[PDB]
């Protein structure tokens, strides 16, 4: 029982720490799409200009 | 006379508070039976071929 | 003792507030403006009030007319008019559903600004529109335009 | 008063409160006054009218002096349950003969169109520390502000080729009576109705101005429907008068 | 007593404004729930016709 | 007393006169509601029994 207990509150943090991590993780992809779409809409603009 | 209209906009946001919400829990039960309507659809579709 | 008013309490009419200015039209002169205040329902068209822009103090040369309209059945409740580019820009608020009298092709004209004999640009609202359209910009003798969304 | 029969100017304030909104609000009430009447011109204007008609005649009669829709703003003030009083002097010519054509025009805002353009919001990007800005690079404000001042040169010069100064108003001219005129307002005490202080109201046009700005020029007297205080120095603005200390203070 | 009545005016002008208010506002959102009802019965309707 | 009752009798009139004009001012409201109820039931019901 007792280490039943204590062994819960291990995952439990351990849980706790793997849950920020993967917002962390998330958002590392969100920010990725905010930079590249950035990318792509400053080169098809320039794309657009050579095209006239 | 301040007061009473105090009261009185209070009632207007707890009123905007209650409705917003109806209509936000209708959207979402709609949108349930959408597609469990969809769904409804395909097996009709289903029970007709397989019975002729 | 201080009496008080010797006379009863005043008295005004229903009508007669509703008529707004003291002959019916109200005229006069701002810096380089000329506000004219008519009785709404009584015009055939029904202008209510008219500020009109001149150009300066003279209250010469127009600026910006701004007709303004209210209780119509269009709901046409001001139009913008700039002299020099003849451009009229209007804007239609929301209308209720349970109106079964009023056709939706009266239901679908939201904002139209028309320059010159050709340009008008007009938009419509997200969430009152059948086949997706947005916004059309007519040009006269180049192209047609349509926008789509919730398609 | 119209029967000529001597009559007391304290006992002559009738508040009546009607059951309309538009008279509820002492701002729209004014502004409503202000477009309701055609204001008649004070005659002489440095002095009083042969008769003070009661606020009941004042509102039926359609036209009159400053006293008279003055009296009747003010008594509407005291029915509603704000602080009203009545203040009658001497005014600029402005606010009598009710020319205005360069006044401030408030109006000239309404019916503006704004371009409701594309500028659409500028979404809630996250900052994360990971993602990084645009490294700031070796560029010269000199040569833009140069730029910038070339460019200002030209419309400058541009409209001063092709626009001339003539935007002058035909001068509002001298007013006789100017300095000696007998013209009335309403004056709002702090307290009643949440009355932050007092305020002037101009009755004649719908016109709000205040003390340490107002163009009143003289403060004799002021009455109310209840008591009548005078004012021993009125040499100076109504700024250093309080309209406060009416009772107590010398 | 003419400020008795005053007060009493207003005070039912207000309660009356209100229930304009009141009646105007709930029959706005209930105009809304019928839009959005109506908007669902319309696609509903429409990609169940196209399946058909 | 006939003055006091006097002032009475025209504070008396005063508030009957008050109270009669609010009484009958007022009531004109439920009866739109009724005819807003009625006519949306029937237009509801026209269409379906169309349908």
């Amino acid at each position: 029982g007792k280490i039943n207990d204590h062994v819960v509150e291990m995952q439990a943090a351990v849980i706790q720490k793997h849950q920020l991590i993967l917002q962390e993780m998330s958002k590392t992809e969100v920010s990725y799409k905010e930079q590249e779409a950035l990318h792509e809409k400053e080169t098809l603009q320039i794309l657009k200009e050579f095209e006239h | 006379v301040q007061e009473e209209k105090k009261d009185h906009q209070s009632l207007l946001k707890i009123q905007q508070k209650k409705f917003d919400e109806l209509i936000n829990n209708l959207i979402i039960k709609y949108e349930e039976r959408l597609a469990k309507l969809k769904e409804d659809l395909e097996l009709k579709l289903k029970v007709e071929i397989h019975e002729l | 003792d201080m009496p008080p008013p010797w006379p009863p309490k005043i008295y005004i009419d229903k009508e007669k507030f509703l008529m707004g200015t003291p002959l019916g039209e109200g005229t006069v002169y701002y810096n380089k403006v000329k506000v004219d205040n008519y009785a709404p329902y009584s015009q055939p068209d029904g202008l209510v009030q008219k500020i009109t822009i001149f150009q300066d103090y003279k209250r010469l040369k127009v600026k910006e007319y701004r007709y303004f309209y209210k209780h119509r059945s269009d709901k046409l409740s001001i139009r913008r008019r700039y002299p020099f580019e003849f451009k009229t820009i209007e804007e239609y608020e929301p209308q209720k559903y349970e109106n079964k009298t009023i056709p939706q092709a009266l239901q679908q004209w939201r904002q139209v600004i028309q320059i010159d004999r050709h340009l008008r640009i007009i938009k419509y609202y997200h969430n009152r529109n059948h086949d997706g359209l947005i916004e059309r910009v007519e040009q006269i003798g180049e192209k047609t335009m349509m926008f789509y969304q919730n398609r | 008063n119209e029967c000529d029969v001597y009559k007391f100017i304290c006992t002559t304030i009738r508040p009546t409160k009607l059951g309309f909104l538009e008279l509820y609000d002492y701002q729209q009430c004014s502004k409503y006054l202000s477009e309701f009447v055609q204001y008649e011109e004070l005659d002489p204007p440095n002095e009083f009218p042969l008769v003070i008609p009661s606020p009941t005649n004042v509102a039926v009669w359609q036209k009159g002096d400053c006293f008279d829709m003055s009296i009747l703003l003010c008594s509407l003030l005291i029915g509603v349950g704000y602080d009203a009083y009545c203040v009658y002097g001497k005014a600029p010519r402005e606010i009598t003969t009710r020319n205005e054509s360069l006044m401030e025009c408030l109006f000239l805002e309404k019916g503006k169109y704004i371009e409701e353009n594309d500028k659409k919001p500028k979404q809630t990007l996250e900052q994360n520390e990971n993602a990084l800005l645009k490294k700031p690079i070796a560029h010269s404000k000199w040569d833009q502000t140069q730029e910038t001042k070339a460019r200002e040169a030209e419309e400058e010069k541009r409209r001063i080729a092709l626009t001339i100064n003539d935007d002058e108003p035909d001068e509002l001219l001298e007013d006789p009576y100017q300095g000696q005129r007998v013209h009335c307002w309403v004056l709002l005490r702090s307290g009643k109705r949440d009355v932050q202080q007092n305020i002037f109201i101009e009755p004649s046009t719908g016109r709000m101005y205040s003390p340490s700005t107002c163009p009143y020029e003289c403060v004799d007297a002021v009455f109310n429907n209840l008591n009548f205080w005078i004012n021993m120095k009125p040499e100076c603005e109504v700024k250093n008068l309080n309209f406060e200390e009416m009772d107590s203070s010398l | 007593k003419e400020q008795e009545i005053s007060q009493q005016d207003y005070l039912f002008a207000l309660k009356s404004e209100h229930d304009k208010q009141m009646t105007l506002m709930r029959q706005d959102y209930e105009r809304q729930v019928n839009d959005i009802k109506r908007k669902y019965d319309l696609k509903m309707q429409n990609l169940t016709k196209e399946m058909e | 007393v006939n003055i006091l009752e006097t002032e009475f009798d025209l504070e008396r009139e005063e508030m009957v006169k008050t109270h009669k004009t609010q009484l009958k001012e007022l009531e004109d409201m439920i009866e739109t509601v009724k005819e807003e109820d009625k006519k949306k039931t029937e237009e509801a019901q026209n269409e379906f029994s169309q349908f």
